[PDB]
């Protein structure tokens, strides 16, 4: 769901 | 000297989101250009990170930030000098910061609406909702809603998804659309009954939700984390909806 920093 | 966050609070995990949540305001004419358009932003923050972290957010394009109002942590001059947000963030959840989008670039318009609607005791009223800049990102939670002018009575539509109700009190048509499917675009369509004896046709107000776009374009570079020599998970997401978004017909 959150692209990975 | 960090007034807003505590040390040594300890999570079992170190995680760190950012939601970057953007509003369309459009008026969209019965031609289908833009009459109107603009951009507002949010970045929210979600810090769950042990410790005193410090932590730098830089972007690819931050031109298209204007009129930004700061969370107090962030280092205004670091701002100003390299365009990266640099804090020490508080614990939990804050509004990082909110912003306007800069008028160098026309608005993208996610959504279009072909009407045919004529106001005789008796019209027609036909929309059909598609995407149309939307990167094919889904369009979910569509609402259209449609005050009537006092001459429309009643009216007998079907949407081919969804729901509506219509008001004849109030004379508001609403219709709980859902999300849009490739193979079956939402539309609803009939005839309105007339009270016999009409200048513009009604403004179509549209509500929408679109995962995985910032319809600025607004993209993260790097979250860098110093300070501390854990290594945290760290996520960014980005949503657009519709602020006040109406296309005229």
């Amino acid at each position: 769901d959150y692209q990975r920093l | 000297f960090i007034p807003w966050r505590r040390a040594g609070v300890k999570y079992t995990n170190n995680e760190a989101y950012f939601d970057v949540v953007e509003e369309i305001d459009a008026i969209i004419d019965k031609s289908g250009s833009t009459v109107f358009a603009e951009i507002q932003g949010v970045i929210d923050a979600c810090i769950k990170l042990s410790g005193m972290p410090d932590l730098s957010l830089s972007f690819m394009n931050p031109r298209l930030l204007d009129d930004v109002s700061f969370h107090p942590c962030i280092r205004f001059k670091r701002w100003e000098s390299e365009r990266v947000l640099s804090f020490i963030p508080p614990d939990g959840n804050f509004r990082l910061i909110s912003y306007r989008v800069s008028s160098q670039n026309l608005v993208a318009i996610p959504v279009y609406v072909k009407h045919n609607i004529s106001f005789s005791s008796c019209g027609r009223f036909d929309i059909t909702i598609g995407p149309k800049q939307n990167m094919g990102k889904t369009i979910e939670g569509i609402t259209v809603t449609v005050h009537m002018p006092k001459v429309v009575l009643n009216m007998n539509l079907t949407p081919t998804q969804g729901s509506y109700t219509f008001d004849p009190v109030t004379k508001v048509l609403a219709w709980d659309v859902g999300k849009i499917t490739p193979q079956k675009l939402p539309s609803l369509k009939g005839l309105v009954n007339l009270q016999s004896g009409p200048e513009e046709n009604p403004n179509l107000n549209i509500q929408f939700k679109i995962q995985q776009l910032a319809i600025s374009g607004l993209k993260v570079n790097r979250l860098d984390m110093y300070g501390e020599k854990y290594k945290p998970f760290k996520g960014v997401k980005y949503i657009t909806k519709a602020g006040k978004f109406q296309v005229r017909t």
